[PDB]
């Protein structure tokens, strides 16, 4: 098998009013090779088929998709907003991001924590979480690497955001 | 380490077509994220 540079973990958040936002998140599985990634991806529904209010998340190094996590707390995220994009375009964009992560395409791969996709009414978002928000060199190299790799349209916007509530 | 094409080329390898273990599958089905008729 073809070993990955990092171990990754897939999470699935399902919206449940009775459960806290943190409790909505479910740990599915972990993998460390290319073959084990595809085994998983090929047998799970794409984001196009999961329920509204649900998320997929792929994080490395046993990092939880939460602000409270050490690796995320001082970090931020590149947010991509998608309005009424085709379901096939959405799925293809999600996968494209996954392959950037496990493939470690970014020169500043170490700064990346994981990716998240939100399926919501009227809008769907795909975000890539970074470890340090103060690091503009890393944030921008990753940011530039995206628009070229994702082949993003002019309409779709790519904007960086801190996790921590400060201006 | 891996390009987009490198990773894609291995998508339909025999090992990549391997099903999840029965515990993982049981979990995937329970979340209802298991690919239908897979």
């Amino acid at each position: 098998k073809h070993p990955l540079m990092n171990v990754w973990t897939l999470w699935y958040l399902e919206n449940d009013r009775s459960k806290s936002w943190e409790d909505m998140q479910n740990e599915i599985t972990s993998f460390d090779t290319v073959e084990d990634f595809w085994s998983l991806y090929n047998h799970i529904k794409p984001p196009s088929e999961i329920k509204l209010g649900s998320d997929y998340s792929l994080f490395k190094k046993n990092i939880r998709p939460m602000w409270e996590d050490a690796a995320n707390k001082q970090g931020g995220r590149w947010v991509i907003t998608l309005n009424k994009s085709s379901k096939t375009d959405l799925d293809n964009l999600w996968l494209d991001v996954l392959l950037c992560l496990i493939g470690e395409a970014f020169d500043h791969s170490d700064q990346i924590c994981g990716a998240v996709i939100n399926i919501r009414g009227k809008s769907n978002k795909i975000s890539i979480w970074t470890a340090d928000g103060n690091n503009e060199e890393a944030a921008l190299e990753i940011g530039h690497k995206l628009r070229d790799a994702l082949r993003l349209g002019r309409n779709n916007s790519l904007q960086y955001q801190l996790h921590k509530d400060t201006m | 380490r891996y390009s987009k094409v490198d990773l894609l080329a291995l998508r339909y390898s025999p090992l990549s077509q391997t099903p999840p273990g029965i515990e993982l599958e049981g979990r995937l089905r329970r979340m209802n994220i298991w690919r239908t008729g897979s």
